[PDB]
RNA sequence: CCCGGCGAGGGGAGUGAAAAAGAACCUGAAACCGUGUACGUACAAGCAGUGGGAGCACGCUUAGGCGUGUGACUGCGUACC
RNA sequence: GUAACGGGGCUAAACCAUGCACCGAAGCUGCGGCAGCGACGCUUAUGCGUUGUUGGGUAGGGGAGCGUUCUGUAAGCCUGCGAAGGUGUGCUGUGAGGCAUGCUGGAGGUAUCAGAAGUGCGAAUGCUGACAUAAGUAACGAUAAAGCGGGUGAAAAGCCC
């Protein structure tokens, strides 16, 4: 017949935790990609947020591999005369340790209005701890 | 032996604009813009029966794939057990099956399971 | 009493005459 | 108890009269004169001669007492263009419109 | 100087969103005569403020 | 088409279409780019092929019983009336008359009847013969046609 | 008979089968210009369509998750000659 | 303006060698449907009916058709109980199409089979007429120069004193 599909107003989207300590950065945010999507649950819909919301602390303590740490460097422009500014891993989590895990995941979730609106759910935190304690995250070995 | 047009010229037009409704601006409104529209809309209609078929079954795969690894196995070594196990239910009605009755799809993966051991 | 204006709106104006006149190529 | 009155071929454009009809539109016809009697366009005074014409209908022919009226529809549409001539330079001739309007003015008790 | 397409209907009408008119909606009432008139200014037959000035 | 031979347009420089003539077919007034002649429409048919054909469409009539042979077919006063009688009483309406020689009572009685007509046997064409419902032929008019086709 | 500059233009009454046949008069299309409701739309980027495809509103689907409209999200997609 | 992995990202998600697994097209199979040709101890004017194979198309060639106007059948049927036209709606053909009746319109209307064409329009900087756009945008045509009071007057900067 005709196929299931999630409505918007019906889905359930549940509340986790996860420590991104000792995890390699693109190999941790590709799962947490996977899971905002929904691409977990079966009744997964192309159009519709099927997805999770997902808790991220010490987003200051995720690693990377190799010479990453110093070499990898984050470019972006201001839309101004010179506007290419530059700054390497290291200096992101000096920085802003939060960007870094919000960067990797942002560029592997599809582009696109849902695509804007499943990052919304991503909650990354530089510190052990967050406030949405409320939520009752599970605690999730991703 | 005059022969007049206007009677027939005004219905051929009108049969156009009438395929036009609820499209933008002058398409719905302006022949010459109409008649452009209602046959790339054609061009597009001939070939989205085609793509529609592309489209159903990548999602039914998407969706027996979650449903299987939620049953401990990926989707292409359980489709190859069913295959060996010689199980033949296509994936519009395993994706259906995986939905409303996760009881008859783990039964499935395990039929899946014994033969690809 | 509203007869229709004389309005004189023949026109036959065109066409004026017309120079480029213009720039200076290429040779 | 709808009544309706009209202004034909009035001399402005629609376009002009429209700012002014939008002024008054679903309003208590006394609140409606004096907006119309302190707005300064000629189509202010264009407008009130038909809203007033359509009150003395409302008044003689049936309907009467000026205090349940409001004006409940007003729209204004476009009469036909007066065509003309304007010498422009180098013997180039440029058309005018002088365009009308047709101004309505309905009002009602209920 | 000059358009290189016909711009739309639903253009024309956004550009035109300011053009509306305000109405005053602050006429006041001279406390002798009795007549509305225009905040500041004086009244038809030649009031203002309660006390007759002019004369017409 | 009455008008000038003067092109309108200096060919180049203005920003019309060339023209070369107000009685263009394309402009309003003086077009028609394969204008009508009187002409003759008359077309050529065998001896043969004609007397043949008339032959078929006899032999048809007789076939369906639409041909009628008479001794004599004639009438006393020139009185459509009179006729209109007679032909009520031989159950016929839409007739074709054809006669040994052009029978003028006959022939004045005839004309305003719509339905019926009246011919000598020389004066016969094709579709008259098939135009009737019914057709009535005299003794000696068979005998005049059937020389005649032979 | 009214509004109305002893105006124009309208509204009544009356003629008239019919006046939405009223001299800008048989019928009376569209581009174009309006008023009225239905739905949509102010974080969202491009031949404006089509394949999905949530609502919400109608005709009750006239007991049957049926037709019309509207259509958020989303996959494909550079007019014609 | 990162900018010479498409990108996020990868110490392996890189290369090499071996091995299984699945995705994947308008490929092939399946079911439903139409159409052209070819062979049938066939039917046997032939229609049939099973089997066989072919249906990407520019210039072009071959074959079938739809509609518009006019003459015949045509002093043939329909029509004030409402024609054409207009505009709505319904169903059906493989298509041009076709058929059906909601409201206007207010007189003409035409089966079937024949015949003859000023016979079908989106382009020709094609023609004529309406109507858009820019747009309520530019301009209001000696830098001689006006201010007040009356008056007339529906209303006065412009008119008369
Ligand atoms: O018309 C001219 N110029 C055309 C523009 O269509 C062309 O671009 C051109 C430019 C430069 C030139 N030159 O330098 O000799 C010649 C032609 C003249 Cl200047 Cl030749």
């Amino acid at each position: 017949m005709k196929t299931f599909t999630a409505k918007p107003e019906t889905v359930k989207r549940d509340w986790y935790v996860v420590d991104a300590t000792g995890k390699t950065l693109g190999r941790l945010a590709t799962e947490l990609a996977r899971r905002l999507r929904g691409k977990h649950k079966a009744e997964y819909t192309p159009h519709v947020d099927t997805g999770d919301y997902i808790i991220v602390l010490n987003a200051d303590k995720v690693a990377v591999t190799g010479n990453k740490r110093t070499d990898k460097v984050y470019y972006h422009h201001t839309g101004h005369i010179g506007g290419i500014k530059q700054a390497t891993f290291e200096e992101m989590i000096a920085r802003r340790p939060e960007r870094v895990i919000e960067i990797a995941v942002k560029g592997m979730l599809p582009k696109g209005p849902l695509g804007r609106a499943m990052f919304r759910k991503l909650k990354v935190y530089a510190g052990n701890e967050h406030n949405h304690a409320a939520q009752q995250p599970q605690v999730l070995d991703i | 032996a005059r022969v007049k047009r206007g009677v027939i010229a005004r219905a051929r037009h009108k049969k156009i604009l009438k395929q036009a409704k609820g499209y933008y601006g002058a398409r719905s409104r302006v022949y010459r813009v109409a008649f452009q529209a209602v046959i790339k809309a054609g061009q597009y209609a001939y070939r989205d029966r085609r793509q529609r078929k592309r489209q159903f079954r990548q999602l039914w795969i998407a969706r027996i794939n979650a449903a299987a690894r939620q049953n401990g196995i990926s989707y292409s070594k359980f489709i190859n057990g069913l295959k060996k196990a010689s199980v033949e239910i296509d994936r519009k009605i395993l994706a259906d099956i995986a939905v409303f009755d996760k009881v008859a799809f783990t039964a499935l993966v395990e039929k899946a399971k014994a033969a690809l051991a | 009493e509203q007869k229709l204006i004389s309005e004189e709106d023949l026109f036959s104006t065109p066409v004026w005459i017309s120079q480029a006149q213009g720039i200076r190529a290429g040779p | 108890m709808e009544t309706i009155a009209k202004h034909r071929h009035a001399r402005s454009s629609a376009q002009k009269v429209r700012l002014v009809a939008d002024l008054i539109r679903g309003k208590k016809v006394s609140q409606a004169l004096d907006i119309l009697t302190y707005t300064n366009k000629k189509a202010a005074v264009l407008v009130k001669k038909v809203l007033e014409s359509a009150i003395a209908n409302a008044e003689h022919n049936d309907g009467a007492d000026i205090d349940d009226l409001k004006v409940t529809k007003i729209f204004v549409d476009e009469g036909p263009s007066m065509k003309r001539i304007m010498p422009r330079a180098k013997g180039r001739a440029d058309r005018i419109l002088k365009r009308t309007s047709h101004i309505t003015v309905v009002v009602s008790d209920r | 100087a000059v358009q290189q397409n016909k711009p739309t209907r639903s253009k024309r009408g956004m550009r035109r969103s300011h053009d509306a008119l305000t109405a005053v909606t602050s006429l006041s009432v001279d406390k002798t005569s009795g007549e509305k008139h225009l905040r500041h200014h004086i009244t038809a037959d030649g009031y203002y403020r309660g006390r007759k000035v002019i004369a017409k | 088409v009455t008008g000038s031979g003067k092109k309108p347009w200096r060919q180049k420089g203005t920003g019309r279409a060339r023209s070369g003539s107000i009685k263009s077919p394309i402009w309003r007034s003086g077009g028609v780019t394969f204008a009508a002649r009187p002409q003759d429409h008359s077309q050529k048919v065998n001896k043969k092929m004609y007397r043949g054909a008339l032959k078929s469409i006899l032999s048809e009539l007789v076939r369906q019983d639409r041909l009628i042979v008479v001794e004599k077919f004639s009438v006393e006063a020139p009185k459509t009336k009179l006729l209109a009688q007679k032909l009520k009483d031989m159950a016929l309406e839409d007739v074709l008359i054809i006669t040994g020689e052009l029978d003028e009572n006959l022939f004045l009685a005839a004309r305003n009847l719509h339905k019926v007509d009246v011919r000598d046997a020389t004066g016969i064409d094709p579709v008259s013969l098939i135009a009737f419902d019914k057709v009535v032929m005299t003794a000696d008019a068979v005998k005049q046609v059937e020389e005649m086709l032979a």
